[PDB]
């Protein structure tokens, strides 16, 4: 048995989310199945389940918002909830009732922001953190949409000693920073140069510390 | 709705001891409940099936027990292999509900966080803009308290923090906190300080900078 969701990743507020579990190695029909989300800080929520005959069962916290249906020829059951808001923005998996089996789950956002490429900023010391063994200089990557972004230093020559930190939401656009630890000795006499590249905007950015 | 309480909130041990996680249920659920596992970008996988059956290719060292009310999740002999997030799941009544999962994290020598503050770039300031950052790195354990002042003041507004995972090499943490001002807010103060309190001593890290001078 195999299980794979698919659908939109990016709904609109009040639009309606609508995904599809197309179900391999068994019928639809021979078994029940589900659907599961998880809310950021892995807060699990059953949605509900549909039967091996078409019967529905919701979750009232959903209230008729969800809708669940199949389709025995394709061998495929779907998930529509309407009128979405941000707060429905999650990971959504389709998997058998048991729990036996499960799909890799897919990322839906729910948000009316439009595609904006980063502000990058160079994060360089205050003239007085220069003085250990040791120096980090930071990235801030801010103000973009959507997720996500790809930031490394140097063009990927430098990787030891690099925090980059999961993004945040910060005015309805992701916010996200990244420090660099390097020998003091070696800056600015050996160059660090921040690169970040944003995908859905084709943007890429390179600034020097 | 049925509340399922899983603690402790975060589990830390070292591969090889044997450990138990605590689930307890809101209302009495006979024994209506099962336990998942997930793993860094990975989809739950069943453990248990009704509080203590087995689930064919999952490894011995898993077991669970207990009904009514209160419910546990043990491994014998913990494997690297064994880390992530484990939550129990109520199918007694409707709707079905999980509990708030416990994190099984590997454990660690406590190790202090490095610590480095960064004043908003003059680009962003250009665009009315002013992030001061703070830079908390390889610390262990996860707890950690961190707080803004401006010119001595407590400053809780603004501020947005941000946590790796647990490094898969060396088990530490880093935290990212990042308190944001307007230029104009940002140049009508002088001092800014990012001071950290972790486990580690009772003495606060303390990183700060004033403006235009330094």
């Amino acid at each position: 048995v195999q299980l794979q969701e698919s659908g939109p990743s990016l709904v609109k507020p009040s639009q309606t989310l609508s995904l599809t579990c197309s179900v391999t190695g068994d019928s639809v029909t021979s078994d029940y199945w589900s659907w599961i989300r998880k809310f950021p800080g892995n807060k699990l929520e059953y949605m509900g389940y549909i039967s091996y005959s078409g019967s529905t069962y919701y979750h009232p916290s959903l209230k008729s918002r969800i809708s669940i249906t199949r389709d025995t020829s394709k061998n495929q059951y779907y998930l529509q909830l309407n009128s979405v808001t941000t707060e429905d923005t999650a990971t959504y998996y389709c998997a058998s009732w048991g729990g036996d089996v499960w799909g890799a789950g897919t990322t839906v956002t729910v948000s009316s922001a439009k595609t904006t490429a980063p502000s990058v900023y160079p994060l360089a010391p205050v003239c007085g953190d220069t003085t250990g063994s040791s120096v980090t200089l930071g990235c801030l990557v801010k103000g973009y949409f959507p997720e996500p972004v790809t930031l490394t230093w140097n063009s990927g020559s430098l990787s030891s000693g690099v925090h980059t930190f999961p993004a945040v939401l910060q005015s309805d656009l992701y916010t996200l920073s990244s420090s660099v630890t390097v020998t003091s000795s070696t800056w600015p006499s050996q160059s660090i140069t921040c690169n970040v590249a944003h995908p859905a905007s084709s943007t890429k950015v390179d600034k020097k510390i | 709705d049925i509340v399922l309480t899983q603690s402790p909130a975060t589990l830390s041990v070292t591969p090889g001891d044997s450990v138990s996680l605590s689930c307890r249920a809101s209302q009495s659920i006979s024994n209506n409940l099962h336990w998942y596992q997930q793993k860094s970008h990975e989809s739950p996988r069943l453990l248990i099936k009704y509080a203590s059956q087995s689930i064919s290719g999952i490894p011995s060292r898993f077991s669970g027990s207990g009904s009514g009310t209160d419910f546990t999740l043990s491994i014998n002999s913990v494997e690297t292999e064994d880390f992530g997030m484990y939550f129990c799941q109520q199918s007694n009544s409707w709707p079905y509900t999980f509990g708030g999962g416990t994190k099984l994290e590997i454990k660690r020598a406590d190790a202090a966080p490095t610590v480095s503050i960064f004043p908003p770039s003059s680009e962003q300031l250009t665009s009315g803009g002013a992030s001061v950052v703070c830079f908390l790195n390889n610390f262990y354990p996860k707890d950690i308290n961190v707080k803004w002042k401006i010119d001595g003041s407590e400053r809780q507004n603004g501020v947005l923090n941000s946590w790796t995972d647990q490094d898969s090499k060396d088990s530490t943490y880093s935290m990212s906190s990042t308190l944001t001002l307007t230029k104009d807010e940002y140049e009508r103060h002088n001092s800014y300080t990012c001071e950290a309190t972790h486990k580690t001593s009772t003495s606060p890290i303390v990183k700060s900078f004033n403006r235009n001078e330094c």
